[PDB]
RNA sequence: AGUAGUAACAAGAGCAAUGUGUCCGUCUCGCCUCUGCUUCUGCU
RNA sequence: GACGGACACA
């Protein structure tokens, strides 16, 4: 039973027996006779090893109380712990491992001992256990409740006194198993499944998880287990209404319409810096004290201009306080004049607090401390208002594709070329650098990298300050001389950025020669001041142009700063595309086509639309146009661009399958047009891309006339 | 030789919360409670390294640096500072201290890099003695197939090699399994001979043995030779429209 | 000339310039604020596509539950969740008939993996809903909190260490009438900021003990927490994702393992294969379906997508599928696998963080959580949220909405894949026996469907048969996102096939750049990314050299390690200049030490220390790879070989950056103490079991019993081999006796 | 105001990063908020 | 085995 075992055995033996049964996954109730047998086996294993010590010389002392035991007990230990013991013992000597866990290890004889306890015959249980342990260097020792032993070949390594004590204990346990009635079953037990049932709460949940013609989970399991299909699909398809269909509409791009672009006011400029309208103040071969430090470079570039006048507002930010912008420029100029040290931090004046949005957030409170407020309304979630496509963004993209006189990307050096493929790659890479490094889009790349790097370092190191950050690029000229360019300044606001989308407000103040009054819808967020006059010497006649300062509040976040710092990867997206075209022709002509693509001036790729029609350009123009495309995808990144590129890619692929004569079909072309035009809202670059798709569609239709 | 850790374990079991953990957590549940964490976790490590290297002390290191690296440089740069905490054994380190160690630290006579990373030196010896032919341009027909990126040992599978590694490095930890092949026995004997009195930590020895004996396979577009010495230079010998003739050393 | 890049498509085919259609150099869309609106949107849409089904009130949770299974057949092409049980069972039976022995093999492998799977498999997860905290936690933290609450309330089967015994504890825990859990509470304190001079609320996070009633505990155990998916490309609008708690994750793991074992042996499954193997599989099905053709036979591919895949799957259909797949198996195994569909049929979606509210007259904002949104009067919500709240009010239970239909985003990927593959399997010509037949490949909702036939009307009838069968089993093909053309070109999960798969390099653009681990690891990452993209994504050799140059430029900026002969000046230019001057062979200096870039195309697979090793000075090499490296971690030498530490192998550029786990105005010492005590216990365990970091040690004995047994056997072996005297041996054994006495007391 | 865009930031908890799959790299320490530590940002 | 990153779909 169990209380028989709890009364006849020790605490330690019973604890190890219950732990063994818990390890195998049973209780002292479901197998109670086996709990008694496990406690008996544990008792015999302990009585084999009690009071048996080994001296400081090497011979055994059979004591009765600084000596070490003669036996390691492996029975009763946990299984992985027992295998740790067995492996440690087998690696101390060089003996083989036993394939099963034994019961004991004798340090004197250095032998693994297996203890058996039987209720049948000691001879037959010995033969069966030696059949189990066939092929090991083990030593078996079988006891029975008859009072008999049998070891391996009767070469006993345990003394007769303790063996008599073990036999006396087992004989006494036999004569106590009969003084209650529990014995004739113990002689018949010699030598399991997996249960997983539902407790009643989960069974009531399982009855409510069915198709609605079933009430009990087991009824539905019996239905599913015996299901034979008998044309259920064909019958339901016969009964299903025939308005459920995927009717194919033939796709012909000669009959499809253009994308509807939205209406409203014109789209305005939303780049973080001035692009085509930007003006540089440069220093050639800079050698001033503190050269390399951005504010010293900014002061050296400001010294090259001598035409400052009193600044006046000439184009108002219609939503702002424009006198505050004028005061911000006066404060910035006076503070640059008198700055000490490496960095310039501005005093938090009222106009500068207004421009940076100080105190504009409502103060965050807990709702426990806020329930009695009578006018707590939810934050609004209005969609963006639509904008009309304006012609400035196409002009920007035309200027971004053009070559300048300066080298904007300085590539670091490479390891030396050994393989012929590395010489071929160097030959192609020098053409790629000759097209890509002087592009205006490369200047925009380096501008964005510098601005986002400086804004991130200032946002994380000077979180409380109003730091002045000069807009700097560095280039080499045609003759290889270094040049450092200042485009204006950025005044960073407070930057306690915790979320990824957390805005740091800043103010940009950017030099320009572009009069804003000639295209005023482009400059909606700006207050443009007139700050100077500068002599421009052309070939017609040198004149005095006004120098304007474009001032606006803008805002960026850490993910935007992170992606702005990584804008040189734009150079990969262009050139990998261009090289793949060079590789494709190289596969056809069976020779390297890099030098005929870059030397044979042919105008071989459609890239433009004049009033004379589709314009062709060289492979280098294609390099610069794809580069400007990647750069403008980075500068004007938005969810509108993501949705538009994804959904208009399908229409491009349907047009391609028509021109491949693969007979393309749609199931819902109007719904696809609605998915494309859902994304064309107010972003100028998305609007220009929708216009570009319409132009490509018209060119495709004209090539089928 | 065993008394230090048992005295430390006695000092920990003197604490009642540590005793409650150590007696109520099993070895299986220690894999759970080892990865326990409760603070907020920092994402975007590239952005964080971009703004952290603008700081003076982005590196954390052990307090033993305080005895090994001077506080200040010859140029005046402070090489380390104590942490914000009251009594931690930790410092905050400038990258100038890494540069200081590499230009003026103690010069060790023995280094362990060529032995541990011998596979990469074998790659480099095959490249340095490689022979380049001409580049031919034609359309490359690449079939995606399973090739070997690491050949492993010829006599073992990956699982046999992993059992060999557990036998060589951690022989009391293998549990109930046995090396069931004479190849496993011979390679275990040879590696146990090679690694006697090794000063390298056992996890590094295990990863070194993984780079030597364990085979890894990968699905790659293959145009020509599928042998493992050619799979490692696949970026060099084939492209979309070209083939670089190459024989490894 | 106005420049248009898309006119390059007039000359170059679209798949050959498809990288110009992926704007992946800019920042991806992120959401701002809460995801409660997207959660309510998904709940509204899921109940709207199933609205003609049967309403029931769950007797155990009180939730309103919508049953659309075997509802009315649809009459339009709108998304429907009215899946028919018999049509699902016919398709699964036909999939079994077409693959004899597949279900038995996959079920027996699932049976072999159930008996061997440990509990800590559930620590494979990421952010898990923690029901003890009503909040998200890491997966190991949520599992440890669940196991601790289970053992405090008398559920101790999971002490065996097997996952199935933890799952038995999970199911038995629903009989508890009052669960006592440890929660976090904050004490608030108004102090002044010493820097900004401003009264701010200071927060201290403690531990509290609360009781959960049986219904509230059952609602929390069936809760999926929700949030917005950030950095998702190709969408104008956002959507919610879901995370389940630990009471669900163990069952979903076994169901998805059975479905993975099925999907791995189906020719028409695109899961679990991926990458180059998925491209090989798609190419094989294209070549097979363009072989099996006469001269009079047309082939057409549908580039297909499905509308609202997770919202139209149903847990009751998944229950029928799992019971059909496991027909003839042991009933413990069938009942164990049936738990996860039953739990998803009774799932509630936690609405999320709530909304932000604003007083203009008091100039304050406050977040109102999803528990408190039911008591807010309707007029304070904006117009769209008032519409959402009104049609959700009968579903709201305890800050969660009831959501019986739908499976939520990605919870049963392989099983819904199996359903789609059963519809693809239906179109074998020997079985269908008509003028059309079909074939293809499915992974999640994405599918390629190749329809063959003699005439174009046969293609139309086959497309209709496939589409209406999918409608019968709750699968709604997106008509505005799918298109069809002759076989030869298609798209499958941004893999573009144009008589062969073309490269799409732009998808790999966010992986170029400095990874931010340390100097050495980032150097290996950068050159390996360039090598892998040369092999796989057809990055040409000139662009690969330019990628090497751009990576080295970004790397030299980031770690401020420009070359030693630079005219630049950083915080470490002077030390690098000193190293540059005294070094004899500067070509052996690493890039992080101001040395040159060694990499070209031929040596991208060789690490930087090995590539520069023969050009190093001996003094620089002895310093850089010094085994007394103070920047890396040093393991203590064990007891089977101030204190002895192992020699280091890594260079001094393998440093670790400092960490910042701190929260604004928050004191979290009282909850960060448990992690530190855990790490001390796991550190003292590895002094006795040195392979514990290499391979996870198994065992049912406690950590202390294991350590004492190892200590005793280690002392005995070291005494038998003459490493310790008898005095040290008796000292260790008396120490183990004293530890056992302190354990008993 | 501005960023932005279905809900936020505009300082005062970051209490909001799932599932499944492919590829790639690394290797046990760190982390802590009234303060206690640092004042940093230079891409020819 | 653990941690991290990139991509895809849900
Ligand atoms: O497991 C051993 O080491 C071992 C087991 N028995 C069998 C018994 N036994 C003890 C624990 C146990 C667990 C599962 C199945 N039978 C088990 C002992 C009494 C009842 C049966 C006999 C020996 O002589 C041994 O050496
Ligand atoms: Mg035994
Ligand atoms: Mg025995
Ligand atoms: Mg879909
Ligand atoms: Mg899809
Ligand atoms: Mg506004
Ligand atoms: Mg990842």
């Amino acid at each position: 039973m169990e209380n028989f075992v709890r009364t006849n055995f020790n605490p330690m033996i019973l604890e190890r027996a219950e732990k063994t049964m818990k390890e195998y996954g049973e209780n002292p109730q479901n197998e109670g006779n086996k709990f008694a047998a496990i406690s008996t086996h544990m008792e015999v294993c302990f009585m084999y090893s009690d009071f048996h010590f080994i001296d400081l010389e090497g011979n055994t002392i059979v004591k009765e109380n600084m000596l070490k035991h003669r036996f390691e007990i492996i029975e009763g230990q946990e299984r992985n712990i027992a295998w740790t013991i067995v492996n440690s013992i087998c690696n101390m000597t060089e003996n083989s491992k036993p394939r099963f866990l034994p019961d004991l290890y004798d340090y004197k004889t250095n032998k693994f001992i297996e203890i058996g306890v039987t209720r049948r015959k000691v001879e037959d249980y010995y033969y069966e256990k030696a059949s189990k342990l066939k092929g090991e260097n083990v030593y078996i020792h079988i006891f029975s409740f008859d009072g008999e032993e049998m070891a391996t070949d009767d070469e006993y390594i345990l003394d007769e006194e303790s063996r008599a004590r073990i036999k006396t204990r087992l004989f006494v346990l036999r004569q106590e198993l009969a003084t209650a009635g529990l014995w004739d079953s113990f002689r018949q037990s010699e030598k399991l499944e997996e249960e997983f049932s539902y407790p009643p709460t989960f069974q009531r949940l399982a009855n409510q998880s069915l198709p609605p013609s079933f009430k009990d989970y087991h009824q539905f399991k019996a239905y599913v287990s015996s299901f034979k299909a008998n044309g259920n699909i064909e019958a339901k398809l016969g009964a299903m209404s025939e308005k459920v269909n995927a009717q194919i509409e033939s796709f012909d791009p000669r009959t499809i319409r253009e994308l509807e672009l939205p209406e409203g006011k014109f789209c305005t400029q939303r780049s973080k810096f001035l692009l085509m309208d930007a003006m540089k103040l440069s220093v050639l071969n800079p050698a001033h004290e503190g050269e390399g430090i951005p504010m010293k470079d900014a002061k050296a570039c400001l010294d090259t201009f001598w035409g400052w006048k009193k600044a006046t507002i000439i184009k108002k930010h219609e939503k702002g306080v424009n006198t505050n912008y004028l005061m911000i420029w006066e404060q910035l100029l006076e503070s640059i004049k008198e700055m000490e040290g490496k960095f310039l931090n501005l005093k938090k004046t009222n106009h500068l607090k207004w421009g940076l949005g100080e105190g504009q957030a409502p103060e965050k409170m807990d709702f426990e401390d806020c329930k009695e407020v009578p006018d707590l309304f939810q934050y609004k979630s209005e969609p963006p208002e639509k904008r009309k496509l304006a012609s400035w963004i196409q002009s920007e993209f035309n200027k971004a594709s053009e070559l300048t006189n300066s080298n904007w990307i300085e590539f670091d050096e490479l390891g030396n070329d050994v393989a012929p493929i590395e010489h071929i790659a160097s030959r192609r890479r020098n053409f790629f650098t000759a097209e890509v490094s002087q592009c205006r889009a490369s200047e925009y790349i380096m501008k964005a990298v510098y601005i986002n790097t400086a804004l991130l370092n200032s946002s994380c190191t000077a979180m409380e300050e109003y730091q002045v950050i000069p807009i700097i690029t560095k280039c080499r000229d045609t003759s290889g001389q270094r040049r450092t360019n200042l485009y204006g300044f950025i005044i960073k606001g407070r930057s306690h950025l915790r979320n990824d989308t957390d805005v740091v407000n800043f103010i940009s103040l950017e030099f320009s020669l572009t009069d804003p009054r000639n295209e005023i819808h482009k400059w909606e967020k700006y207050c443009v001041l007139e700050i100077g006059d500068m002599e421009i010497r052309t070939s017609i006649s040198t004149i005095m142009k006004p120098v304007y300062l474009y001032v606006r509040t803008n805002g960026t976040s850490k993910i935007k700063m992170k992606w702005g710092m990584e804008m040189r990867r734009c150079l990969l997206q262009s050139l990998q595309q261009v090289e793949s075209m060079i590789e494709a022709e190289s596969a056809v002509k069976e020779k390297d086509m890099t030098e005929p693509f870059f030397r044979n001036r042919e105008n071989d790729w459609p890239i433009g639309e004049s009033p004379q029609g589709i314009e062709k350009g060289t492979i280098g123009k294609v390099c610069r146009v794809l580069l400007a495309k990647s750069v403008f995808n980075s500068i004007y990144a938005s969810a509108q661009l993501e949705g538009f590129s994804a959904e208009s890619r399908k229409l491009l692929l349907l047009i391609q399958a028509f021109r491949d004569n693969l007979d393309p079909g749609t199931f819902d072309l109007k719904g696809l047009y609605e998915a494309i035009e859902e994304c064309i809202i107010n972003d100028p670059w998305v609007l220009l891309n929708a216009s570009w798709f319409n132009s490509f569609l018209k060119a495709v239709q004209l090539s089928m006339g | 030789s065993g008394m230090e850790r048992i005295k430390e374990l006695m000092e920990m079991v003197k604490n009642s919360r540590m005793r409650e953990i150590l007696t109520t957590t099993s070895v299986d549940h220690m894999a759970v409670i080892k990865k326990y964490t409760s603070g907020r976790q920092e994402k975007n490590p590239a952005l964080r390294m971009k703004w952290m290297m603008a700081m003076k002390y982005p590196i954390s290191a052990s307090s033993r640096i305080r005895e090994m690296i001077p506080e200040k440089d010859e140029d005046g740069n402070t090489l380390w500072t104590n942490t914000k905490d009251a009594g931690s054994n930790r410092v905050l380190v400038s990258p100038n201290a890494v540069t200081w160690w590499n230009r003026a630290g103690p010069v060790s006579d023995v280094v362990h890099y060529p032995r541990v990373y011998k596979m990469y030196f074998d790659r480099l010896e095959r490249l340095t003695h490689g022979t380049f032919g001409p580049v031919k341009f034609y359309n490359q027909v690449k079939v995606r197939k399973r090739v070997d990126i690491n050949p492993g040992h010829k006599d073992l599978t990956s699982r046999e090699a992993q059992e060999v590694i557990m036998e060589v490095v951690f022989p009391n930890e293998v549990g109930a399994r046995t090396l069931s092949s004479d190849a496993q026995l011979t390679i275990t004997k040879e590696k146990k001979e090679e690694l006697k009195n090794c000063k390298i930590s056992p996890i590094m020895v295990a990863y070194m043995l993984e780079r030597e004996l364990v085979r890894r396979t990968r699905f790659l577009p293959i145009a020509g030779a599928t042998s493992s010495t050619y799979v490692e230079v696949l970026h060099l010998t084939q492209g979309t429209c070209w083939e670089q003739q190459y024989t490894p050393g | 000339m106005d420049v248009n890049p898309m006119l390059i498509f007039l000359k170059v085919p679209v798949q050959n310039a498809i990288s110009t259609t992926f704007p992946y150099t800019g920042d991806p869309p992120y959401s701002h604020g809460t995801g409660t609106g997207y959660t309510m949107d998904t709940v509204i849409r899921t109940h709207d596509y199933s609205s003609r089904g049967i309403w029931k009130t769950n007797s155990e949770t009180g939730a309103q539950q919508l049953n659309p299974i075997d509802g009315p057949l649809p009459e339009d092409n709108e998304p429907s969740g009215y899946a028919q049980t018999d049509c699902v069972l016919e398709l699964i039976e036909g999939l079994d008939r077409s693959h004899p022995g597949l279900f038995e093999t996959a079920c027996q492998e699932t049976i072999d993996a159930i008996q061997q799977t440990r509990v800590d498999k559930l620590t494979q997860g990421r952010q898990t809903y923690d029901w003890t905290l009503n909040r998200n936690q890491p997966a190991a933290t949520a599992l440890a909190n669940t196991i601790e609450v289970f053992r405090k309330n008398g559920y101790k089967l999971n002490e065996s260490g097997r996952l199935i015994d933890f799952l038995k504890d999970v199911l038995l825990s629903f009989e508890n009438d009052s669960m006592e859990v440890t929660t976090h509470f904050q004490k608030k304190k108004r102090i002044r900021d010493n820097h900004s001079k401003k009264m701010i609320t200071q927060r201290t996070i403690g531990k509290k003990r609360v009781k959960l009633t049986k219904k509230n505990y059952l609602i929390r155990a069936l809760t999926l927490n929700t949030m917005t998916k950030d950095a998702e490309r190709g969408k104008l609008k956002r959507r919610a994702i879901a995370t389940p708690g630990m009471q669900i994750r163990g069952f979903v793991y076994f169901v998805e393992l059975l479905a993975r074992n099925i999907c791995e042996r189906l020719e028409q499954s695109g899961l679990p294969v991926g990458g180059n193997e998925k491209k090989a599989k798609l190419a094989n099905v294209i070549k097979k379906m363009m072989a099996k053709s006469t001269d009079e036979e047309l082939s057409y591919t549908i580039t297909g997508d499905n509308t609202k895949w997770n919202e139209n799957q149903n847990p009751r259909i998944f229950l029928a599928m799992v019971l059909r797949i496991t027909a003839g198996q042991p009933e413990w195994f069938r009942d164990l696998l049936a738990v996860a569909p039953i739990m998803f049929s009774n799932k509630v979606a936690r609405l999320g963080r709530g909304y932000m509210f604003e007083s203009k007259s008091m100039h304050l904002r406050t977040q109102i959580s999803a528990e408190n949104l039911s008591d807010i009067n309707l007029r304070y919500f904006n117009e769209d949220t008032k519409k959402k709240i009104e049609k959700i009010r009968h579903l709201m239970v305890e800050g969660t909405a009831s959501l019986s239909p739908g499976m939520m985003m990605g919870m049963f990927n392989m099983l819904s894949t199996v359903l789609g593959v059963s519809v693809l399997n239906l179109g074998q010509r020997e079985i269908l026996k008509r003028t059309y037949w079909w074939d293809g490949l499915q992974s999640s909702d994405d599918f390629a469907l190749i329809i063959n036939g003699h005439f174009k009307e046969d293609i139309q009838q086959g497309v209709n048969h496939f589409y209406r069968t999918c409608k019968l089993v709750g699968i709604n093909m997106s008509q505005k996102k799918s298109y069809i053309n002759k076989t030869g070109t298609f798209e499958f999960t941004s893999f573009f096939y144009r008589y062969g798969f073309v490269a799409n390099f732009s998808m790999e653009l966010p992986s170029f750049g400095v990874a931010g681990n340390n100097e050495s690891a980032d150097m290996s990452i950068g050159t390996t990314v360039i090598k892998t993209n040369m092999i796989n994504n057809d990055l040409g050799p000139a662009t690969a050299q330019m990628a090497i140059q751009l990576f080295i430029k970004d790397y030299r900026y980031t770690y401020r390690c420009h070359r030693g002969d630079t005219n630049l000046e950083t915080r470490r230019t002077k030390s690098i200049k000193r190293l540059w001057t005294e070094t004899i062979s500067k070509a052996g200096l690493l890039v992080a030490d101001g040395g040159p870039n060694p990499y070209n195309l031929r040596n991208l697979h060789i690490p930087e220390v090995c590539l520069k090793w023969s050009l190093m000075d001996p003094d620089y090499r002895g310093r850089l790879c010094n085994p007394n490296n103070p920047f890396v971690h040093h393991m203590e030498v064990e007891s089977t070989n101030k204190s002895l530490e192992y020699d280091a192998v890594a260079t001094t550029h393998s440093w670790t950056p400092k960490r910042n786990r701190s929260i604004l105005n928050t004191n979290q010492r009282g909850i960060l103490e448990d992690e530190r005590i855990y790490q001390k216990c796991c550190q003292v365990f590895e002094k006795f079991f040195p392979s514990s970091t290499y391979r996870r040690p198994i065992g049912m004995a406690s950590m202390l019993d294991a350590m004492l047994s190892r200590a005793r056997i280690d002392a005995r072996i070291d005494l038998e081999s003459g490493r310790i005297s008898s005095q040290d041996f008796s000292e260790i054994t008396n120490t183990c006796k004293a530890i056992e006495a302190l354990k008993r007391q």
